[PDB]
RNA sequence: GCAAGGCUAAAACUCAAAGGAAUUGACGGGGGCCCGCACAAGCGGCGGAGCAUGUGGAUUAAUUCGAUGCAACGCGAAGAACCUUACCUGGGUUUGACAUGCACAGGACGCGUCUAGAGAUAGGCGUUCCCUUGUGGCCUGUGUGCAGGUGGUGCAUGGCUGUCGUCAGCUCGUGUCGUGAGAUGUUGGGUUAAGUCCCGCAACGAGCGCAACCCUUGUCUCAUGUUGCCAGCACGUAAUGGUGGGGACUCGUGAGAGACUGCCGGGGUCAACUCGGAGGAAGGUGGGGAUGACGUCAAGUCAUCAUGCCCCUUAUGUCCAGGGCUUCACACAUGCUACAAUGGCCGGUACAAAGGGCUGCGAUGCCGCGAGGUUAAGCGAAUCCUUAAAAGCCGGUCUCAGUUCGGAUCGGGGUCUGCAACUCGACCCCGUGAAGUCGGAGUCGCUAGUAAUCGCAGAUCAGCAACGCUGCGGUGAAUACGUUCC
C-alpha cells in the first residue's frame, strides 16, 4: 500500500521435517482449509521421491528449488502509444514463492491419477532440471532477456 | 391497510386457518411479531421511543 | 429494516436481555414466609415463589 | 432523515422507559392497550400539553402517571373530567386503574412540551420564526438550558414549496450519547397541511 | 489599383441585451502533495449448462401495485391454497363488513335445520334485565347527517430511509479590509486516521465536526456455588458429576485494576509529533459494533402510518365462491448444483458456539429401508428436549470414464399441515438418469482468524426458508517491492 510495508506473517517448522520449507508447499498446496489433507499429500509426494531415489526429501527438494529458481521477471510499462516489457531483478522470497506456484500449478494438471504421484514426479522432475517448472523458468528468462534493450 | 379487511381479521372467521396475524398499531399484515404483535416499522418506532420494557439498541 | 420501503441493506438491530438469580433454597419458616408474600416488589421484576 | 432518535440512542444507557411491566405472554395483549390508552390519552386531551405518558401495570393493576403542564385541566371541575377519562380507561382495560397527575416543573425546559406550543402558535397562525425566537429566549431564560435544537419543516407559512429550516443556541452534542438531550416531535395543523416539529434541549452531560 | 483589393460609407429588419473589472463555486487530458482491493502480487467467482427468485417484453381474467444506474432487480414481500388480496368472472349488501347527533319503535342477540358455491335469506327456540311508566345500555326499518377508497397528486407533504459518506470538513460572534459581492480568520512550516496539535500571522474566540464517554471481545483481582464445576474425599449406581461433600478451578454476572505514547533512548523550534525499547492480554485508537456534519439527488415511500386539493357514494364502499398474484417464442440480475480421484460409496469414529421450546421441545419403546405415526416421562427451562455436529481420522471398493461425477426431467408408490395441495406446498421409496468435462470478449469480492470451505440456530409461518435474510462456530492460507499507470 502506500503508508509503508507490511510485515509477512511467519511460519513453523514441521515435527516431521524440520524446515520452513515443507511448511510453505503445506500452504501452497492448501485449498478449502484442508490443512491435514494438503500435509498427506506432500507427505505421501515426499515418500514416494524417497523411495525412487534414496536421498533425503528435503535435499531433493533443495536440488529442486535451486534448479528452478529465476534471476529476472517480465514486469511490463506502458508509456505512450505501446506497452512493452521491462526486465528486472527478483528477490530471493519473491523467486523461491515463485517457483513453489509454478511447481504446484505445473502438478495439478499433469497427466496422472492422484496428487500424491504427480508431485511425486513433479518434484523429481524439478530436481534432475527437466520438468515443467525448468521449462517455464527457461521461458521466462529467455523471453526477459529478449527485452533487455528497454531497461529503465 | 384497510379497516375493513382489519374488521374481518378481528372477526371469528368460518374455517378458522383464514385468520392472519397483523400489527397492533397499523394493521400491517406482515412483518408481524408475535413477541410483541406490532409490524416491523411500528415495532421499530415503539423501540425508538423506549416504550416496550426490555427492547433497546444492540450493539456487540 | 430502518427504511419504510425498499432499502434494505438499511437495518437496526435490538437485544432483550433478561436476568435471572436469587434462587436460594430458604427455609419456609412461617414468619420470613409471610413476611415475603406481603412484601411485593416492583413490576420491572417479577417474583416466582417455588 | 438521517438523524437517529436521541432517546433510543440513550435507552438503555442514561433514560428509562415510558411503559413499566412484566409479561412474557401477554406482551401482545399488553402493547395493544398501551396504544390504545394511549391513543385515548392523544385525542381529545391534546390540548393539556401531553409531554410523557408513563404506564404501569403491577400484578394485574394499571398504573397510569401522566405529565401534563397544568393539572387543572385534567383535573377538571374538581374531580370530573379527571373521573370521566378514568371510566373510560378502566372500560377500556378491563381492570382497576389509578390515574395520577404528580406535576410539570416548567413547560419550557421540556421537550415535546416547546414542540407543542410552537405547533399550537403555529395552528394559531403566528409568525414561525418569531415563535422560534421566543421558545428559544425562554429556554435559555431556563436556569439548565445549555443548547436547545428546534427545527421547522414544511410549507412554512402556506408556501407551495415546502422549506426545513433550523436555528441553534449553546451547544447540542447529538455525537455525545454521554449527555443528556430532551427529544420531542409534534406536527402542527396548518390550513395548507400541517408541519412537523423537532426539538433538541441539551441539559448538561449527566448527573 | 494590372489584379487582389484599399478608402469614404448606409438602410430596412431583428433583440433587450451585448460588454468591462472583481468574488464565490465548479470544471481541466494545468502545477504541488496525500489517500482508497483503487492500481499492482495472488486467492476464490460470474458471464458457458441445469435449478430457485426478482425484472423487461408477450399472452390472458388479473398476471393488483410501486420501485429503474452505481444508491431498483432473494427490493417493498421476516412465508401468495381461499384467507393475505388491494386483480378477473359471477352473485349478494348498500346510511353500509365499522364508530356517532337527530327524529320512531322494540328486540338486539346465542344454537341447529333445510335454500344457496358461501356470502345472504326463513321456517323452531330462550328473551325487552333495564321499573321501552320516565331517565339509562343495545339494535332492527324510513332515513337524515356520515362511514368508507390499496383512486390520484412524494413536483403540496410530515415522519422514516437510501446516496455522496464515517466524507473531515462546513460555519458563526466580535473586530479588521473593500462602494460592493466578498476576504481575514480557514494563510505559511512541521504533525495527525482526522480543521489532531505545535511555532508565526488582523486577527481574537466559538459551534456542527474528530477521538472520548455507550456496547462486545482480549489478562488478572474481589464476590458468588445453583440447575454449573470436581481440588483433597466418601459413593463407584451406569461410570451419563449419578449423590453427599468442597469454593480448590473454569464458568456464569456484579464491582475494579490494566493499555491512556504510562516510562526510557535518539530525533524533532526544546513544541506537536515521529521511530524503537522494558513491564505486559494487548502500543500507540488493543480489535470490532452503535455513533451518518452543513446539504444534495423536486431520490423513495399518498401502498407502515399520517396529511392539504380533486374524484364515486345502487359505487372507485363492502362481502362471498372459483381463478389469477406462480403464464412463456425470449433477455437481464442475484444465489445453488456440478463438470470429479483435494474425489464418490460402505463400516466405524472425536471435538462447538449461539439460539428455540404448554396451540410447544416429544427423553426413551414400538411400526415402517425410509420421511413419518403411536403411548408416554422430564422441561416456563445451566438440571428436559433440541443434541447426531459436518469438515477431521482409519480399512475396502471404484481407476480418469459423461464415470460408483452430475441430479434436471419423467413414470409409479407413500408421509406431514391445511375443510380442501391439478393450478396451489414440503418431505420420503423405486426406477428412468439431460446438459455439463472449467465457461468467449468481458466482469465480481477479498490483506488475518480475512478470503476459502463445512455445518448450526432465529424471524416470518398450520404447511411452504439445509438456493433468501440475520447471527453462530470449526479448519484455515499466499501476496503487499512500489503509487507511474485505470
Ligand atoms: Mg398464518
Ligand atoms: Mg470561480
Ligand atoms: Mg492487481
Ligand atoms: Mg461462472
Ligand atoms: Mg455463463
Ligand atoms: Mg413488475
Ligand atoms: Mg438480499
Ligand atoms: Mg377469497
Ligand atoms: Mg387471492
Ligand atoms: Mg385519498
Ligand atoms: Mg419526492
Ligand atoms: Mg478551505
Ligand atoms: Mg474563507
Ligand atoms: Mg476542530
Ligand atoms: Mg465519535
Ligand atoms: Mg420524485
Ligand atoms: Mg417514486
Ligand atoms: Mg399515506
Ligand atoms: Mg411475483
Ligand atoms: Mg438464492
Ligand atoms: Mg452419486
Ligand atoms: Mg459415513
Ligand atoms: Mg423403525
Ligand atoms: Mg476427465
Ligand atoms: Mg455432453
Ligand atoms: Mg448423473
Ligand atoms: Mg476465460
Ligand atoms: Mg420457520
Ligand atoms: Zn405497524
Amino acid at each position: 500500500p502506500r503508508k509503508g510495508p507490511a510485515p509477512k506473517r511467519p511460519l513453523v517448522n514441521d515435527p516431521v521435517y524440520g524446515s520452513q520449507l515443507v511448511t510453505q508447499l503445506v500452504n501452497k498446496v492448501l485449498l478449502k482449509g484442508k490443512k491435514s489433507l494438503a500435509e498427506r499429500i506432500v507427505y505421501g509426494a515426499l515418500e514416494q521421491a524417497r523411495d525412487k531415489t534414496g536421498t533425503d526429501p528435503v535435499i531433493t527438494l533443495k536440488r529442486a528449488l535451486d534448479n528452478v529458481k529465476p534471476a529476472l521477471e517480465v514486469r511490463s510499462r506502458r508509456v505512450g502509444g505501446a506497452t512493452y516489457q521491462v526486465p528486472v531483478e527478483v528477490r530471493p522470497d519473491r523467486s523461491t514463492t515463485l517457483a513453489l506456484r509454478w511447481l504446484v500449478g505445473y502438478s495439478r494438471q499433469r497427466r496422472e491419477k492422484t496428487m500424491i504421484e504427480r508431485l511425486a514426479n513433479e518434484i523429481l522432475d524439478a530436481s534432475n532440471g527437466l520438468g515443467a517448472s525448468v521449462k517455464r523458468r527457461e521461458d521466462t528468462h529467455k523471453m526477459a532477456e529478449a527485452n533487455r534493450a528497454f531497461a529503465h | 391497510a384497510k379497516k375493513a379487511l382489519v374488521n374481518k381479521a378481528a372477526g371469528k372467521p368460518r374455517f378458522a386457518v383464514r385468520a392472519y396475524t397483523r400489527c397492533s398499531k397499523c394493521g400491517r399484515p406482515r412483518a408481524v411479531y408475535r413477541k410483541f404483535g406490532l409490524c416491523r416499522i411500528c415495532l421499530r418506532e415503539m423501540a425508538h421511543a423506549g416504550e416496550l420494557p426490555g427492547v433497546q439498541k444492540s450493539s456487540w | 429494516i430502518r427504511s419504510p420501503h425498499k432499502y434494505k441493506d438499511s437495518r437496526e438491530h435490538f437485544e432483550m436481555r433478561t436476568h435471572k438469580r436469587l434462587i436460594d433454597i430458604i427455609d419456609p419458616t412461617p414468619k420470613t414466609v409471610d413476611a415475603l408474600m406481603r412484601i411485593d416488589l416492583p413490576a420491572s421484576v417479577d417474583v416466582n415463589i417455588q | 432523515g438521517q438523524k437517529i432518535n436521541p432517546h433510543g440512542f440513550r435507552l438503555g444507557i442514561t433514560t428509562d422507559w415510558k411503559s413499566r411491566w412484566y409479561a412474557d405472554k401477554q406482551y401482545a395483549e399488553y402493547v395493544k392497550e398501551d396504544v390504545a390508552i394511549r391513543r385515548l390519552l392523544s385525542s381529545g386531551l391534546e390540548r393539556a400539553g401531553i409531554a410523557d405518558v408513563e404506564i404501569e401495570r403491577t400484578r394485574d393493576r394499571v398504573r397510569v402517571d401522566i405529565h401534563t403542564a397544568r393539572p387543572g385541566i385534567v383535573i377538571g371541575r374538581r374531580g370530573t373530567e379527571a373521573d370521566r377519562i378514568r371510566a373510560d380507561l378502566e372500560k377500556l382495560t378491563g381492570k382497576q386503574v389509578q390515574l395520577n397527575i404528580l406535576e410539570v416543573k416548567n413547560p419550557e425546559s421540556q421537550a415535546q412540551l416547546v414542540a407543542q406550543g410552537v405547533a399550537e402558535q403555529l395552528s394559531n397562525r403566528v409568525a414561525f420564526r418569531r415563535a422560534m425566537r421566543k421558545a428559544i429566549q425562554s429556554a435559555m431564560r431556563q436556569p439548565n438550558v445549555k443548547g436547545i435544537r428546534v427545527q421547522c419543516s414544511g410549507r412554512l407559512g402556506g408556501a407551495e414549496m415546502s422549506r426545513s429550516e433550523f436555528y441553534r443556541e449553546g451547544r447540542v452534542p447529538l455525537h455525545t450519547l454521554r449527555a443528556d438531550i430532551d427529544y420531542g416531535l409534534y406536527e402542527a395543523k396548518t390550513t395548507f397541511g400541517r408541519i412537523g416539529v423537532k426539538v433538541w434541549i441539551y441539559k448538561g452531560d449527566i448527573v
